[PDB]
């Protein structure tokens, strides 16, 4: 829609600038290296990302096909227009008629082809130190210069992301008992401490909890997903196997504190890493 | 999230220096134009049990900030603050747009009501600096809004 | 009629009870059909009594008239008067009715509760008891055979005697210290103590008879003090399982799945991806914040409080983000009144 | 030490700019972000004996900072502080995630619970300087929570 | 709106460099000049029912400041800050006119009615700097007004 | 979400927006405090060991208004000034808390036989930037709390 | 009493229509001084904060009903709201508010009773 | 081609006290009864902006 | 914190009301209306838990 | 648009802008305060719970007022060494809120028969930059205010 | 410089944490994101080996 | 650059050697060799090495750190790197990575 690529903005700097410049003098898009023509050189130098202009977007969504669309970035242009011609020395020269309606058509044009740019039009940036330095890389000629800096947004590439809408929502909510994780977790430490020098084998073995939901709770009985991880010396990692074994399908659960009866679906033990 | 189904077209924000000044019946050129501000103070109150109570109170007065250069002719701005006698001042309309490109479409606005001027600077009469003559009025009132259309 | 500017005299006898609502507690006061008293729309709205007595203007005594009549006298918000066969159609198109009020009304309002129960509208509802006088041989498993085994019902047995004379059915007596509990201490703090004033029992109920119809089905007395007068004496539902036992918790549930239910309807047509899944899981954790804070919860860490999963290995499947289905699982403790208090007393210091 | 026993890939902490602001119920792109603290004061008692107590007190209420430009069109941070009459301010929520490259996956989020405004400055209504015109609304809530993810 | 109903030709500000000042009854070339500023400090009244008033009050006495480098010579504003008896001091009228670019046009002048010395500097005896010695005179006043012709 | 009509019921009232009825008239001020209960202590003791205590008689409130002078009619003036010897026409003083518009009440003090006992000139002073404030102050009966 | 000669339920009670003839003399005062401006949108702003600003000052002071700014008027305007491309290029300018008064109390009913 | 003002004319009518926010949020759960249907018309808006109405 | 048991307690036996205290009203004052009411009994216990 | 001549109608007063009236001539005062008017309260109470309140007389003014020292005549010495065991010659003294061209009372505080009870010397310090400022009080019967 | 022996080390007691900022979510800057925690505790010590 | 703290083994006892993270810093240029349109064939092809650029935030390296294009380069510092080329100017787009280099190994 409004993203226009960077060829579209050469096609935007030489819409606005033929119809100000004389019929006959040319609009020419790089540096001349017996060029036989006048040919002002419109010249693009660099293409920085402006950052002044980005915001916090939040990458939005189709919701009818269902997609998520591609998140723009906006980079900044630079041009500079010159003339390179090739006496002419009146205070009415062809030079500098030439470059009155260059900086006229830049005057009038403050918002372009491109109406949803961001324009900079003649900018106090350059400076007569900057400027020989630019006169010299040209081969040692000055010239008079004219800076003009257009932003403009540029989309990324287009794949097919595919998500779905979410369109209907269940809420269930079920009572359970006022342990905490910690409280389960610091619990089955030395309930497995007593399953077994142990305190110093099961030391980095670490084994958060997170409660599953429990389809049916009640006032009691939280049920507990785990996951072990950490390291253990080499002989413990197998007695601790069978601890966890009967703790995922145990008839009356696992250590419970006061009456609550922590319950555990998955011990998972990945990380264990017996060294 | 961007929800709105299609793609929508990108927006910048309208750059600062395209704004426009009326003190009220006139239209003046300004320079800068600060301060117009929206400021409430809070009200609180803790409590034993431990709720905190959070509350927005009154509006607090805005100090406007306007400045432009001095031009040979009459001082529209001195002719406002040398007509006071002891609270007789004429309270007027501020309202600062910011418009487009061409100006002729105003974008936002915003409104002040009674602002009448508390101060007003002389330039910085500094014979080695080649540079504008500018003052600077400081106005006081009573309430900003912002109109957008 | 007025006419002159001047200042306007009479002494004609009228009453108006001012309104102290409370947004949990919107009843369904359903009547018999077997009655020419009411005004034949089958579905009307109450929102004070200033506008109850323009529809009703002399004072009745039928049981759906000392039903909102006590009502209105404790507060009292928006409340409906329903036919007793057309209760599901209110209850499924008003989306805030929170309670379903027996005003003296069996043998199919019981039938059409459990209709809308096991549709889901998260309703509460309050039953009547024996009209005439219970013995003390009555082997109480044989007269609550006839109410529902829902824990969303309650009864209350003992009828009211208010104080024109006129008979107030139970069910807004015991809806009448839900006004002004959800009022006061919340929707989870039981209705029991709450005094309601301006009614006396019909009968009288000794301790030992309350007994026998305290576990089980749970009769919940109607009982005057010297002190706190005619309190409801007792806050348990039809079903004496661990859980759903006490009337606050269960209502205490009602009012979390609703404002939950109403605060994230509004995210629905964002993407069924990561973020939303955050976005709930956040907006969920934060009331419940607010309602651990105000003492609703049980545990002294919001870690003890509650939980909430919301994703994709959690409680969803593939199979089910694909058609859009979105589930969200909170388990939560609530806490218990202290219904027994046992001083033992000795000689012995 | 950095004991895992095997070789850990590194991690580069995730940028400033890959972030995403909702005020609550709606998202809203901005262009900074402050002032999301949990801050405490201590409480102290010293002894003759000369055992120190150093405990924390209650958590600071946080004074958040958002700024945005001014785009054509509604305003939708004036219209929430213009609708105060006293002490009637509707609050929100605000969630500041941090999301991946792609923005797909929130990674740390950090949470606020009851954000009513308290100030709403204007733009530097400034002349001489080719500039986008932002401005900034400072938000006071009760508490911040962060969850990871 | 500029509503002269023809194009009215562009004014740009006369620069600060071009002026002149004059102590009273004589000229003196300075190099700097600073601080006549007309100041009012408000008056507020809130009220119960919700009308804040605000107004103007005194307005405030000036504080000027003028430099000027050190000459071989009679040092005339040491001359006027000798001459002083404990109250006694001889004040004087101060103009600081804002001359076109030939200087026999006055354009803004800003009148200044009895100012009278109260400190006046020495330069910064700095052996390592190749520059003018300077030294600053400050007057206090009690109205400054402008007049343009 | 606070939905602010839930503010304008379970959260406190500031103190900066007050209408003063005074009499029949609605007069603008711009302080007003002294309006107390406050009772005397009975006390009884024994040799036994009881001690005895009540409440005893609530004695007088003693309100103090201030408010602004404006050029036009001093109204406070014209009220303390119609004393003679015991004839003061008493009036009704009601402060109500009131919400942004001033159209209804959220919480009101009312004082029952008031009549001014002091009217003090405000202070005159060349190097200030102030306004003339007069002070009345008044003495009741009786202080009333409505809530509604 | 305080009655015009037409019982109609706006032009009823004296005070309500000399509060409307107010109202609309305060904002033809203060808009005539906004003529020879372009007849265009920058226009149609600058009169729509002028009577929304003589309006807030009325309001402030309990004229008006409501207790916001929005219960109490509103003000249009403008291109499509109430004009057309024929009235703006005879110059004609179309302002339309509608705002909300209070009413008198007429009438005050005591109803006693015996019983408490 | 910007034509200048000349004339101008204006018209005060009575209204209701009913802000536009309070038009808005009326007209949904007046719509929501017209009808689930609080899930459906969640995203739908419908601003509101009061006509002069000539009389 | 969570407001669910006593640390340590001020008990005050038979209390009655002598005075309450009207808020000090200022138009110029971001404030919030405290009322301050004063008892008088006859015992303090303190009972630590 | 506030249009100053409604701030000389409905905006109040400062106290920076006062003109003080001394019997017949105007002398310039830097401060002036004390211009009350004060009552004292009788009280009744019988048995059956009338209490009965009522303003009693009200007492004098106390007005002080403090001007600098000038080197010609002290005219507040003049008057207070002009005192033979009850003879001293008793003033008007008028204390007006003027506009800031000084021509035009606002509102004033009229006094009826003054005469001075106190005349205090400067605090004469060596380390002060401070004017020195004689406070003389006066003592009077009535205090009128006049509006206009 | 390997890393592999501490030289001087700089020891602290009782820290607890009082505050912990956010990052400066701008999005003008191309930056890291940091967050500061602040620490208070009771006494530090030196040891040199 | 943090306080890493030189990791362990321990099931093989052995220090693992501790990196160091270096920023590359490309910029790429479009050398050729009239052309003179606004649809170039020299701009046409820079076309696609930004939007080759812009999409890649996040390489095959998924580890790394990358500035895409940052503002860094003036006028005056291009007029220098235009005359150490040779006195040619052309248009370049500078890209910045940062990625982890391990030490040497040796069995500690």
């Amino acid at each position: 829609s409004n993203y226009q690529t960077l060829v579209d903005v050469n096609n935007a700097m030489n819409k606005m600038l033929r119809a100000y410049v004389n019929e006959a003098v040319a609009i020419r898009f790089d540096l001349p290296d017996t060029q036989a023509d006048a040919a002002i050189s419109v010249f693009l130098y660099d293409i920085h990302e402006d950052l002044q202009l980005r915001t916090a977007e939040s990458r939005g969504f189709n919701a009818g096909a269902g997609r998520l669309l591609p998140g723009w970035v906006n980079v900044k242009c630079n041009y500079l227009i010159t003339y390179w011609e090739s006496p002419d020395s009146q205070p009415d020269n062809q030079a500098i008629q030439v470059m009155s309606q260059v900086l006229a058509a830049l005057i009038n044009n403050r918002q372009l082809a491109d109406i949803g740019a961001y324009t900079q039009v003649m900018p106090p940036k350059e400076n007569l130190n900057s400027l020989g330095n630019f006169w010299q890389s040209l081969g040692n000629r000055p010239r008079l210069s004219l800076n003009y800096c257009v932003t403009v947004p540029i989309s990324l590439s287009d794949k097919g992301e595919e998500m779905t809408p979410v369109k209907s929502l269940s809420t269930t909510v079920e009572p359970k008992a006022p342990l905490s994780p910690l409280v389960i977790t610091d619990a089955l430490r030395e309930q497995l401490r007593v399953a077994l020098d142990a305190c110093l084998a099961m030391t980095h073995v670490n084994l958060d909890s997170s409660p599953v939901a429990n389809s049916d709770g009640s006032a009691a009985e939280i049920r507990v997903s785990l996951r072990v991880y950490g390291m253990t010396p080499t002989e413990y990692l197998a007695p601790m196997n069978t601890v966890f074994n009967e703790w995922e399908k145990s008839e009356a659960a696992a250590v419970t504190p006061d009456g609550y009866r922590v319950y555990i679906n998955a011990v998972d033990k990945t990380d264990l890493t017996g060294i | 999230m961007a929800i709105t189904a299609d793609d929508i077209a990108v927006q910048y924000p309208i750059p600062t220096y395209r704004f426009i000044v009326t003190l009220g019946d006139e239209q003046v050129p300004f320079t800068s134009a600060s301060g117009l501000d929206i400021n409430f103070d809070t009200i609180e109150y803790r409590d034993g049990t431990g709720n905190w109570f959070k509350m927005p109170g009154q509006r607090q007065a805005p100090n406007i900030t306007l400045s432009k250069g001095v031009f040979p002719g009459k001082n529209a701005m001195y002719e406002w603050i040398n007509a006071i006698q002891l609270n007789q001042v004429e309270k007027k309309d501020i309202m600062i747009s910011l418009t487009n490109e061409a100006g002729t479409e105003v974008l936002v606005s915003w409104n002040v009501s009674n602002a009448f001027p508390t101060s007003l600077t002389s330039p910085s009469f500094d014979a080695t600096s080649n540079e504008i003559a500018v003052q600077q009025i400081t106005l006081m009132a009573d309430r900003v809004t912002i109109q957008t259309a | 009629t007025t006419t002159y500017p001047g200042v306007y005299l009479s002494e004609d006898a009228v009453s108006s009870f001012s309104v102290n609502s409370a947004a949990t507690a919107v009843p369904l006061f359903a009547y018999d059909s077997e009655n020419t008293n009411t005004i034949n729309k089958p579905i009307q709205v109450f929102r004070n009594w200033a506008e109850f007595t323009v529809e009703y203007p002399t004072p009745l005594e039928d049981a759906f008239y000392t039903s909102l009549s006590l009502w209105f006298m404790h507060g009292g918000g928006k409340c409906y008067l329903v036919n007793e066969a057309n209760i599901a159609d209110a209850v499924a198109q008003y989306d805030d009715i929170t309670l379903i009020v027996a005003a003296g009304t069996d043998t199919t309002t019981y039938t059409a509760f459990t209709t809308v129960v096991g549709q889901g509208y998260r309703i509460f509802g309050l039953f009547d008891g024996p009209k005439e006088k219970i013995a003390g041989t009555a082997k109480p498993d044989e007269v609550m055979e006839e109410y529902p085994t829902s824990p969303f019902g309650a009864v209350f047995y003992p009828w009211g005697t208010l104080a024109s004379g006129a008979a107030v059915p139970p069910s807004a007596i015991a809806a009448a210290s839900i006004t002004q509990t959800d009022r006061t201490r919340g929707v989870w703090k039981a209705p029991a103590n709450q005094a309601v004033n301006g009614v006396t029992p019909a009968f009288a109920v000794s301790d030992d008879f309350q007994g026998k119809y305290n576990q089980g089905k749970a009769l919940n007395m109607i009982r005057t003090f010297s002190g706190q007068g005619t309190v409801v004496w007792g806050a348990r539902t039809l079903e004496d399982s661990d859980n759903w036992r006490y009337i606050p918790v269960r209502r205490l549930f009602n009012a979390v799945e609703r404002d939950i239910q109403k605060s994230l309807n509004k995210l629905v047509f964002e993407p069924n991806s990561q973020p939303t899944w955050q976005r709930v899981k956040a907006a969920v954790d934060s009331y419940l914040h607010s309602l651990w804070q105000q003492g609703a919860l049980a545990g002294n860490t919001p870690a003890d409080a509650w939980f909430v999963q919301v994703g994709k290995d959690l409680t969803m499947t593939q199979e089910e983000i694909n058609q859009g289905k979105m589930i969200i699982k909170i388990g939560l403790a609530a806490v218990r009144p202290a219904e027994f208090i046992i001083l033992q007393f000795s000689q012995d210091i």
